Parts: structure tokens; C-alpha cells; sequence
């Protein structure tokens, strides 16, 4: 759930 | 003990590979077919800006202490974290790699990695959670700096003394490198855009913002320079170790997953510190959309304690707008926070206010007797200015949630506003467009309020309501209050 660059 | 080429990875890695006709997906979120293909030290692009691969790193460094938590990771990923970090490090700058195992189903993912040079694990005899087991990682830790790392990432060229080097200048800075993209699918390695800073909105969850053209502009003369973030995205960081321990380490009573980024992030700034991003370094990593272990409790329970704990401790007031965003988390309980609170009184840190001034201005914070803020949203859509001004018609465009046309708050005057542009009823006649307007207190065609539950805007001292069902001829209108979808609205923060 952490989104990316 | 085993020098890492002699690592026997055909060996560790068999015998957990995805079975013919299994699903590849399953088991890691992330295609672990292709995970496993990999040598454990393929080769990866230099991602770095010129000015980096030109640069001759300083010597002179303090060692770090590398710790990586894990719970039932793929072999294959774990065993090319690691190896990155023995690969791609100056071998005296690597004290120790430090594995947590928080209760993997299998000891063994771990326990063989025990043998690799410079490798020790450390295992949870049950479930903590990655709070707990970067605290313990760090407890057991013999260098002065601390380095953490997600169990699913490739270091890339000359990553860790460009972080070193800011950390050994001055201790509390706490940083990070360029978080490069390791496709979940094909896990090919892309490197990130350097233009981004960590942020969030009033619901608390990171995301990734753009520099402005301002901060871009006065970059230009040393583009490789440090990057002061808001927030850090959380996994890989670098941190002196003393200080770690004197700011607290992490709140011991989170759990599993979610909160602590943001919670040492507010920690460090309004204690004293600061966050950076160093472009010179590259790491990559695996993201991915979903998780693929439990939450006891379930997921969005555990997210909402962990965040109430960050809120109740740091944010002082303005952790109303987070329950205005999430007034479902008012109901969660997140225990006992008297060892936090007396942790920051013990450090004298300056208030949220001085954070959001200082450190995140450009987030948008609702006036304090703001009754509602943020979209006002209709299914998918949004209320948009259309890019309009004064005397400009307004519609619905689809909600973007990036802010500027599609901002407005019901203000404490009971006008519905975007800048100092109001939503004005020019004509009270039903089917009438309206208008935007110059606020002024004294106009009475320019008072809403909120009907049903915070679901619906009626116009007051009448029986008219917002109403969208002209939006493609025209904007909206005023209509009759009545039983239409077209008359249904709720604002993202409602106070
Ligand atoms: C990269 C980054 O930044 N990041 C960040 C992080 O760091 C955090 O901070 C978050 C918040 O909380 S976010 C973000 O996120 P993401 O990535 O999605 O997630 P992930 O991957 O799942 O991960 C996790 C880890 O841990 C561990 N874990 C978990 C859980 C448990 O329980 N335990 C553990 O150990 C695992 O294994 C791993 O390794
Ligand atoms: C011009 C147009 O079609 N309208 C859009 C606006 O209504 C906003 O959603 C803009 C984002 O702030 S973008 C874009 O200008
Ligand atoms: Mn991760």
C-alpha cells in the first residue's frame, strides 16, 4: 500500500 | 561463515519456487517467478545524475549497522537485499547486516542466511510487527549509525556514503536515498524522478509530491543537492544511532504495519532534527498494492490505531482535521500514550503549528472555524471553478484530488468558497445557473448549508439545493430540494 516514486 | 559469492543461492532459493500451474502472485504480492530468474547480484542501471558518477566519495566514514526486518519474504528478494548492501558498500562502512525474522512461518528463510559474512539474525518468537523488530534490530546494533532497509530492495552504485556524509557532518539529520521503482511484475529496475518530496494529506497517508517551479528553480545552480522532505516514505533511512535513542526510537505500541513514518517524521522536525532526501543515493525497491501477510485485528483497524497514536501525541489540535477526514477513526482505541507524551515534554519539541509553518507549509490547512473543507464530491465527480473567476458559471469534473479548481470549504459565514470566490444564487427561480462572486458577508443569495446528514447543500431561507443534473449545458444549478442523485454532495472534511 505504499506508493511508488 | 560464508564470503557471499559462495553463497549457495540455487539451494535457498529451490525448493520455496512457485510449483507448475501455481498462481505467481499468491504467496509475496509481487511475481515471485520473476523475483526468482534473478541472479543475486544482477546487474542493475546507474541511475545517479552525472554530477554523482563524477564525485569522488570521502573515507573517512562512520561504519553503519544495516537492519532489515522480515516476515515470510521471498528468498529470492531477501537474498539480493542483502547481498546489494555486502556488493555495492565499502566493505569497511558495513559492520553488520541485522535480520529481524518477525515469526516468518519458516525459520529457515533466515537462519540460512546466518551464514553469509557479516549476517546475523535475530528472530521473533512471535509476531511484533516492524516497529518492534526495527527496535530490537537497533538494540542489538554495534555501530554509531543506523541504516534501515525494506526486505525487497537493490542497493545501487555508491549509495551509501553520499548518506553517510551528512549524517557524520551533523548527527540529527536523518535521511534518505532516491527510492528507485523494482517493478512488481517484470522487476526490471526504473529510476525515480529526483524532483519529488515526501507529504501527505489530512488523512495521514505518505504520498509523493512535486517540487514547486520555485523550489525547482533555485535548485538549478546544485541539482544534486539535499532535498529537506516533510516526511519520509519510512523503509530506508539513515539515522545516527545515538540520536535514535535519545528521540525515542519507535513508539513501542504500534503494531504491524502503518504510522511510524509519519510519526518519527513529526519527531524529528519538531524536536530539533531534519529529514532529507540525497539524490546522490539510489536504492530501488519492490512496490507493490497489497500486502500479502495478516493484520490481527484487520487492516484498517491497526492503520487507524497506529496513526490516533501519531496524532494524539504530536499533531496537538489540528488532529481534528485528520478525524474530519477519517471520522471513522474516532471509534478505534489506541491505549495508553502517557510514555510518549512525557517523551516529548522531556524534549521540549515545538508544536504542530511551527511544523506546518515551517517544515510543510504548502499543505492546505482549513480555517479554524472552517464548518467543512476539501472536494465536494458527487460519486466520481468533484465541484470544479472550471478554471472561471467572478461572474463564471461552475461545473463537475472528475475528482482528481490534486487540489486548486477542485478546493472549496463551508465557511463559518455559511459561504460555499474557493479563494475568495463564492458560490452565489443570482436567481432563486428553479433551473437557475449560479454564479461566482466576490465573498461578502452581507450577501444573503450567497448562505448554504448542510442537509441529510452532511449529504446535500441547501440554499438557506429557501427550498432550493445545489443541483448538478445541468452540469453539460450550462453548470450547476439551484433546483428544488427533492429526491434526485443529482443533489447529492459530501465535502472530504466535514469539522
Ligand atoms: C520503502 C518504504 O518506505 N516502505 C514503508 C515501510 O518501511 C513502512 O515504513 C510503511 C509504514 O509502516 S510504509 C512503507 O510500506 P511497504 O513497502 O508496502 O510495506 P512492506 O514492504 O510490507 O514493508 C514493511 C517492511 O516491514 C516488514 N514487516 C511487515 C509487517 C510485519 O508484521 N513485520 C514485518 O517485518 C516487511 O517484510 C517489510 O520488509
Ligand atoms: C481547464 C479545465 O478543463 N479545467 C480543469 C480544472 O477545472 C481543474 O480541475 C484543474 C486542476 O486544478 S485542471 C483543469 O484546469
Ligand atoms: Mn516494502
Amino acid at each position: 500500500s505504499t506508493c511508488p516514486a | 561463515k560464508v564470503r557471499w559469492p559462495d553463497f549457495n543461492q540455487e539451494a535457498y532459493v529451490g525448493g520455496t519456487m512457485v510449483r507448475s500451474g501455481q498462481d505467481p502472485y499468491a504467496r509475496n504480492k509481487f511475481n515471485q517467478v520473476e523475483s526468482d530468474k534473478l541472479r543475486m547480484d544482477r546487474a542493475i542501471p546507474d541511475t545517479r545524475h552525472d554530477q554523482c558518477q563524477r564525485k569522488q566519495w570521502r573515507v573517512d566514514l562512520p561504519a553503519t549497522s544495516v537492519v532489515i526486518t522480515f516476515h515470510n519474504e521471498a528468498r529470492s528478494a531477501l537474498l539480493r537485499t542483502v547481498v546489494s548492501v555486502l556488493k555495492k558498500s565499502p566493505p569497511h562502512l558495513i559492520k553488520e547486516i541485522i535480520l529481524v525474522d518477525d515469526y516468518s512461518n519458516d525459520p529457515e528463510d533466515g537462519a540460512l542466511l546466518g551464514k553469509i559474512e557479516k549476517v546475523r539474525v535475530l528472530r521473533n518468537d512471535r509476531r511484533e510487527g516492524l516497529m518492534r523488530s526495527r527496535v530490537r534490530g537497533a538494540d542489538a546494533a554495534q555501530a554509531k549509525v543506523l541504516t534501515f532497509l525494506d526486505s525487497h530492495c537493490e542497493c545501487n552504485e555508491h549509495w551509501l556514503e553520499p548518506l553517510l556524509e551528512r549524517v557524520a557532518e551533523d548527527r540529527t539529520r536523518v535521511v534518505s536515498p532516491i527510492i528507485d521503482v523494482i517493478n512488481m511484475d517484470n522487476f526490471q529496475y526504473v529510476g525515480a524522478s529526483a524532483d519529488l518530496k515526501g507529504g501527505f494529506d489530512w488523512n495521514l497517508v505518505f504520498k509523493w509530491d512535486y517540487m514547486t517551479p520555485e523550489q525547482r528553480r533555485s535548485r538549478q545552480g546544485n541539482p544534486v543537492a539535499p532535498i529537506k522532505t516533510p516526511m519520509i516514505a519510512g523503509g530506508l533511512f539513515v539515522m545516527d544511532k545515538f540520536y535514535f535513542e535519545e528521540l525515542g526510537k519507535y513508539d513501542m505500541m504500534m503494531d504491524v504495519w502503518g504510522g511510524e513514518n509519519l510519526e518519527i517524521s513529526f519527531r524529528v522536525w519538531q524536536c530539533g532534527g531534519s529529514l532529507e532526501i540525497i539524490p546522490c543515493s539510489r536504492v530501488g525497491h519492490v512496490f507493490r498494492k497489497q500486502h500479502p501477510y495478516t493484520f490481527p485485528g484487520g487492516s484498517g483497524t491497526v492503520f487507524a490505531r497506529n496513526t490516533r497514536r501519531a496524532a494524539e501525541v504530536w499533531m496537538d489540535e489540528y488532529k481534528n482535521f485528520y478525524y474530519a477526514a477519517v471520522p471513522s477513526a474516532r471509534n478505534v482505541p489506541y491505549g495508553n500514550i502517557q510514555s510518549r507524551l512525557e517523551l516529548r515534554k522531556k524534549l521540549s519539541c515545538k508544536p504542530f503549528k511551527w511544523y506546518l509553518e515551517n517544515v510543510y507549509p504548502e499543505l492546505r490547512v482549513p480555517d479554524h472555524q472552517d464548518i467543512a473543507f476539501g472536494a465536494l464530491q458527487q460519486g466520481t465527480n468533484c465541484l470544479d471553478t472550471l478554471g472561471h473567476f467572478a461572474d463564471g458559471v461552475v461545473g463537475v469534473y472528475e475528482c482528481h484530488n490534486a487540489g486548486g479548481n477542485q478546493e472549496w470549504a463551508l465557511t463559518k459565514e455559511k459561504s460555499v468558497k474557493h479563494m475568495d470566490l463564492c458560490l452565489t444564487v443570482v436567481d432563486r427561480a428553479p433551473g437557475s445557473l449560479i454564479k461566482l462572486q466576490g465573498c461578502r458577508e452581507d450577501d444573503s443569495r450567497q448562505k448554504w448549508e448542510q442537509i441529510e446528514g452532511n449529504s446535500k447543500l441547501r440554499h438557506v431561507g429557501s427550498n432550493l439545493c445545489l443541483d448538478s443534473r445541468t452540469a453539460k449545458s450550462g453548470g450547476l444549478s439551484v433546483e428544488v430540494c427533492g429526491p434526485a442523485l443529482s443533489q447529492q454532495w459530501k465535502f472530504t472534511l466535514n469539522l
